[PDB]
């Protein structure tokens, strides 16, 4: 049995977990009060991936939910489905980070970390086998940005086979909600490639895009844009929950995607989007999902596939499907645009389906892509950081927490470097 | 997603667009609150309770045109800062009003218009209502029109413009003010339509059976016309013409921008449920001398450019049968390099009634647009009562003294002979 | 027998729509081909001593 | 089996594919929501050559639908076919042409094709198998004369080899509805003559005399008209759709009609076209047919077939009749009044059979016309032209978009080559 | 109804290859006994008992008369008329309640018309097929049930009208190159239409040759 | 690309001489077997079989389709229609393992046929020759493995309407004397086209009188 830890971080975190839980509860029929209210018998098989075995058919989810300020959980608590999380994960504290990623990483992040990695052993222990972790927090915060930072690289050292992904925020490419999120971004990314497997890029501006041209959503709350990043987050371990033809776990879409050891930066994607007046005209055929995952507009993160060339590509299916018209398509794909794709790796593409498809629909499919366009986000997040660190536009407020100006400019070196291995590699 | 932004400036333009607001109100929903208990979101913006503010400005220096309506009927139909009132008035001086007058005021009206575009999704053009015997829309608008093309450029300016009258008049120096406007309304407007008031007057002695009309009665046949002009933009119709349509279509060239306005059925109620009138009534009626609604006769001139525009139950296969009468007509003569001739566009909503007006309630109508060579008579005429006037140098001082030169006239009277001869040299074989 | 009449007494009047929905009321009764008319026409059809 | 792609541009466009779409739906069964009610197996076999199969049953339209305005989109929804149309499928501008052609070649009309053209090609790689393009505008406007124009020149770029149609509404003789009208007409016929296999000229004064003539409607509305077009469209159409004992698709009527690769300019004609009160005494019989369509005053350009002579002729044939006099007829039509074909060609015209009528007739018949009377209608619009473009009227909202005078020159001469060469034959 | 009338002239040009008869004949046959050379096989073909349902009763339908109907100009179904030439070769294939001595007088009675005429080289003429198995009747069809029944193959030198009507038609057509750029257009160089030209005026004039007395 | 099978047809010209074969050719006897007339010498080659590297696994061309393919008009190197003009001498150069009697068959059934129309006076007409090798595989070339190759090379009268277009080319630019001061600028009598001209008349009317 593969089962999934899972971890929070900050507000951005609390808020996407919550709706990942609640949609994870609908595809597996789990009423908010914990029990099983379900019509068929492959929800009940394998929901141990996910969720822990209380007393009389009540089921908890397998969270801990962590931050630095409890005005954050408390609106998670008070939500729909926030009765069936286990009170004794709720690990929060004092005082915020106060969008410092020095605060959220070497003071406040470092007297909390102790309490969080004591729960972890204490869901870990639970685990007949366990297949790896999973986080979500963004990275223009403060204490989600360094407090996911320290407890990857804290519960990397003590759990070494296992498999860690992140469905990160990353910033904006536009309009920036933070003024500070340079510096954090840039101590950030420079502590996931050491230490995580697996990313996924989310850019708030692409699931805008989204949500007003395919979507044809006037005013989105950030439910409506959590409920499109965990639409692509639960469809990476659909594999582990129903069987199918062709499967993928973690591991499998590990090995096929990432190369070399720094180049594992994915930008989700998920197929079946329609318009609820649209929704009729559209059939559901693998054509109709393989022309939409490819498409530049699906993609959730604020990069351009025009501008690069895909390393690799995958592509996990979701229905009652036959295996002509995915593979014919996976070909078509690499035989009609062949300079997007790199010419030293022939079959880029990989494929798994899995039988039972999420509640309401017929058909659907997630897109897992690892592209060498995402170069210019890291460009752009590394001109926006020597633009302030030049003159030192904001570094009061992280050298006296202890940090020196070495460190930004080994955060900066080990950007530039990944900007060139990307780059030797197009 | 249609929106045309309309000024008003002058006595001539609040009292102009109070009967074409009226009108707006009463053919939609609105009422003069505003409440209604592609259609209304062209000349009308929304708030979400449910409110409607019109597109418009307000604008004139003399207060009491313009803060009467503030106490009126419609005081909570207009924004409060969209009308926009000055101290001085311009005392019938183009002087005073485009240098020392209307300096300090345009920085809000541009102002304003901006803060109203900006709401704007799709802008179609503009509208501008003004008078050239006075002081205000002489001065004020002329300023405007290059003020606004500096940022705007390309967008459609329309001209609503009060001609002088040849006989009748109002004031002394209006040949003054009427010779110095069309120094920036040639380079600056895109299309002028010339409305007389004498002949307004003609039409309401004689089409409809009034006589003594006031101010009112003449405002609310421009207003009919107004808004049958822009009617397709707001309701659709079967051939649909846009604010730019006619720009590209009575204007052959960028110096000669003068058409004439004519509305056919005007008839009381006591007259108009006496007779039918479907398409060839009202077609015959639009190209008679009578109901010219500019005291020149286009049997003198030549037809170069008729634009008509439909309105309410109407079949285009009559319109083209009305057409023929036109056409095979030898008294309507075109000019040689026109053989086309007209243009066309089919509304469906008929005209609105008015209580309190004159006009009666008719299923149908149609409005004429129609630049013709005939208007270069006017401008001879008063370009004689202007060198009468300037060669004794009467009533000069004035403007010298509000920061302008002499020379200005010098200019005024070149350009609009240069432009009485393009109006002889167009119309010759 | 009009299917739309745009003189008559009603009031919002559509100018996009046809007067005829379709030309004449002359539609035969089942519709098929010659072919198959004409190759269905195969599934149609003592002494005192012997 | 073979599917063809329909395009509208503008209000002509969008009314008189709107009744096409319409009588189509009429003919194949399906009702305005979408959802098929038909009986007969016929009606439901060839749908794949106009409509695309959705889920649930019902079949949506394959059309594009453009114009620089916004106002004729919501008219054309809210007709009573107008649910059945893809709200994707909706291309429309925020400011309009206002009758240049100028701005709706080179300014305007420029910006905006770059996604007509991505519609297109996303809808014709779904394509099974690409016969050819349908076009319906107008010359005498900005959207249907201008943007048309272009998107059939960059449709000809980029697929070579299918055969492009036109069904162009040529300026009426003596109403024209825009002064502005020859200076687009010729513009658009210049572009027209390199980049079509085939058009169809449509007047509407001729239209007017044909229902009043014909149908004895004293007041038709512009539903009737474009209902008397599409009627010739569905016409060219039937063998496509419908079996035949003589078939006939587009490009083999092409082959039998043009023997020269700049003559493509027909005028058509419906056969069967009476009163209500005169259609039930009259029987519908095979030389009733050929005695009508081949009427002078049957055809819907403006200029009288007796005055030249006809290069090649095409009837097309719908119902069950029999095909001795078809035959019969279309030799006596030749062998009596011989002085109105040419007889450097022995055989003019081309016959099909098609074996399903419209709905409501019993049997039917569609006239294609290729004659050397078609030179009345250039010359017409070459003397306008040149009456207007030697006094510069109208030409400064020309070249103040990107042209210049040599332009209307070169496409003056190329109309005066068109009408020399058609006298060449007379 | 066309079809009908050809798929009855086919199924008697096969018959002897199924059903027992007098005189078998085989499809090699034909070309041994129809084409004096290669360049010469076009021969015309012509069912001689074609009658309606209703008046195919009141008819004696005996071999001499149904014999003598293959050689009536207007029965043939090829528009060309045998008096414009002379025919080369015949192959009648009789079916039916059919005996052979009225075949052979009937076929004697055709020898002595001088309205028709044989070419010299050939003092033959004639090729006898005799089948045993009657026409059969389709339902709901247009021919008759009859007893016996002929067709001729027939290969005569008056089809060089027909030749020369379709060859005058070219040169009316391919004079000004009409049509010829969706021709060329399409794998194809220009030079094709004159073989073909070259060809069939080879074969107009080889037909005027054989003809020579 | 170009000139590679270019270079192809000139080794298969010394192909008779550098191994053996059937029929050997001598650079001297070609130069009598070919030109008929002390004026007449512009053959025209022709190397039938030429396929691209993918079609060889599927079809191996025999003898009496490659002779064929040496006589279609969309094979030979000079755009002139071979139909408007009567063969008079043609030579075939038979390479790789050919029997010799398919070549005599091949040469009946070219000889039966009215395509390929000869002058009376040239009976004979054709001169064959046959070697042991067939043509080497180059690197990178496009040419596929052919077994067995022919290179055609023949006389024809066509080749007249292909210069009787460079005469009117001279003319079209000789009526008011374009660039000859490049011409006789440099050393040359502004006569001297003149009597090329003259001598070019000569050459059409040669061939035309051994047209008929
Ligand atoms: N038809 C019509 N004409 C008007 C109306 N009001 C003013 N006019 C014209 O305007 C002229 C008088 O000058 P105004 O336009 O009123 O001058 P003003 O706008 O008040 O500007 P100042 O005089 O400087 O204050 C008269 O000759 C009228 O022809 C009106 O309500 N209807
Ligand atoms: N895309 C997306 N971004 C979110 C959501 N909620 C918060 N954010 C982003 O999170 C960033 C701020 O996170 P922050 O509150 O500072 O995290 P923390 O302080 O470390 O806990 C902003 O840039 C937001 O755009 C969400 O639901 N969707
Ligand atoms: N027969 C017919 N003519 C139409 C229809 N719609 C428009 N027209 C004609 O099209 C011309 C105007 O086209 P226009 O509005 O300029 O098209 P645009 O390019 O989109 O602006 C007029 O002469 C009308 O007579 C229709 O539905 N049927
Ligand atoms: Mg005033």
């Amino acid at each position: 049995m593969r089962e999934i830890v899972h971890l929070q971080a900050g507000q951005c975190g609390n808020q996407i977990g919550a709706k990942f839980w609640e949609v994870i509860s609908d595809e597996h029929g789990i009423d908010p009060t914990g029990t099983y209210h379900g019509d068929s018998d492959l929800q009940l098989e394998r929901i141990n991936v996910y969720y822990n075995e209380a007393t009389g058919g009540k089921y908890v989810p397998r969270a801990v939910l962590v931050d630095l300020e409890p005005g954050t959980m408390d609106s998670v608590r008070s939500g729909p489905f926030g009765q069936i999380f286990r009170p004794d994960n709720f690990v929060f504290g004092q005082s915020g980070a106060g969008n410092n990623w020095a605060k959220g990483h070497y003071t406040e992040g470092a007297e909390l970390v102790d309490s969080v990695l004591d729960v972890v052993r204490k869901e870990a222990e639970s685990c007949d086998c366990l297949q790896g972790f999973q986080l979500t927090h963004s990275l223009g915060g403060g204490t989600g940005s360094g407090m996911g930072t320290l407890l990857i690289s804290k519960i990397r050292e003590e759990y070494p086979d296992r498999i860690m992904n992140t469905f990160s925020v990353v910033p904006s490419p536009k309009v920036s909600d933070t003024v500070v999120e340079p510096y954090n971004a840039t101590l950030s990314v420079h502590q996931l490639v050491e230490n995580t497997d697996e990313t996924y890029c989310i850019d708030n501006e692409a699931l805008y895009d989204i949500c007003f041209r395919t979507l044809k959503l006037t005013t989105p709350t950030y439910g409506d844009l959590n409920h499109l990043v965990s639409a692509t987050m639960s469809g990476v371990t659909t594999c582990l929950r129903f069987p199918g033809q062709l499967n993928a776990d973690l591991r499998k879409l590990a090995v096929n995607m990432v190369p070399f050891p720094r180049l594992h930066f994915f930008m989700p994607g998920f197929a079946p989007l329609t318009s609820r007046g649209s929704q009729q005209y559209r059939a559901l055929t693998v054509p109709e999902l393989t022309q939409q995952m490819f498409d530049a507009k699906n993609m959730m993160a604020a990069c351009d596939p025009r501008h690069g060339r895909y390393l690799t590509v995958a592509a996990v299916f979701r229905g009652r499907m036959s295996m002509k018209e995915v593979d014919e398509q996976m070909l078509n794909v690499q035989n009609k645009n062949s300079s997007y794709f790199v010419e030293w790796i022939p079959n880029n593409v990989k494929t798994a389906v899995c039988d039972i498809p999420p509640r309401g629909l017929k058909m659907s499919a997630t897109f897992i892509g690892n592209s060498t366009a995402i170069q210019e986000l890291f460009k752009r997040i590394s001109e926006q950081f020597t633009a302030m660190f030049r003159r030192k536009a904001f570094l009061h407020w992280y050298t006296g927490e202890g940090m020196d100006e070495m460190e930004f400019t080994e955060a900066e070196s080990n950007m530039n470097d990944l900007v060139s291995e990307y780059q030797q590699y197009q | 997603m249609r929106e045309c932004i309309s000024i008003h400036v002058g006595q001539a333009g609040v009292q102009i667009g109070n009967a074409c607001w009226e009108l707006y109100c009463l053919e939609h929903g609105i009422q003069p609150d505003g409440q209604m208990p592609d259609s209304f979101n062209t000349f009308f913006s929304e708030t979400g309770a449910g409110k409607h503010v019109p597109r418009a400005v307000f604008v004139d220096l003399e207060p009491t045109v313009v803060d009467e309506v503030r106490t009126g009927t419609y005081r909570q139909l207009f924004h409060p800062e969209q009308l926009i009132t000055g101290k001085e008035d311009a005392a019938n001086n183009y002087a005073r009003g485009h240098y020392t007058i209307g300096k300090e005021i345009v920085d809000l009206v541009l102002d304003r218009i901006r803060k109203l575009a900006d709401l704007c999704t799709g802008l179609q053009g503009f509208l501008i209502f003004h008078s050239f015997g006075g002081g205000t829309g002489s001065g004020f608008a002329s300023l405007l029109m290059e003020r606004l093309s500096v940022d705007y450029g390309k967008k459609s300016k329309l001209e609503f413009a009060i001609y002088p009258a040849p006989q009748v008049s109002t004031a002394v120096v209006e040949p003054y003010n009427s010779i110095l406007t069309t120094h920036t309304t040639l380079e600056h407007s895109d299309c002028a339509f010339m409305v007389d008031n004498e002949a307004i007057y003609d039409i309401c002695r004689r089409n409809l059976d009034i006589e003594r009309p006031t101010y009112t009665n003449l405002n609310r046949l421009i207003g009919q016309i107004v808004s049958s002009i822009t009617a397709s933009l707001r309701f659709d119709g079967a051939l649909n013409v846009d604010l730019t349509e006619f720009q590209t279509n009575l204007v052959p060239y960028p110096r000669i921008h003068f058409p004439l306005a004519t509305y056919a059925p005007v008839i009381s109620a006591e007259k108009a449920y006496h007779e039918q009138l479907s398409v060839a009534e009202i077609t015959n009626a639009c190209f008679e001398p009578a109901n010219q609604m500019v005291k020149c006769d286009p049997r003198h001139g030549k037809y170069m450019a008729c634009c008509m525009l439909y309105r309410g139950d109407v079949v285009p296969k009559d319109v083209n049968a009305a057409i023929a009468t036109i056409k095979t007509k030898r008294t309507i003569q075109f000019v040689d390099w026109c053989p086309t001739g007209f243009k066309v566009g089919i509304n469906y909503q008929p005209p609105t009634v008015v209580p309190g007006g004159d006009l009666a309630k008719v299923q149908r109508a149609v409005c004429m647009l129609s630049n013709t060579t005939a208007i270069a008579e006017a401008w001879a005429r008063l370009d004689h009562k202007l060198d009468l006037m300037y060669a004794k140098r009467a009533f000069v001082h004035w403007y010298v003294g509000e920061g302008m030169e002499e020379g200005e006239f010098s200019e005024a009277r070149e350009d609009l002979a240069a432009l009485e001869k393009d109006y002889e040299e167009v119309g010759v074989d | 027998p009009k299917d739309y009449d745009i003189e008559g007494p009603e009031e919002v009047k559509k100018l996009c729509n046809s007067t005829y929905r379709r030309l004449g009321t002359s539609e035969p009764p089942v519709w098929i081909s010659e072919t198959r008319e004409k190759m269905a026409q195969v599934c149609l059809n003592k002494a005192l001593l012997n």
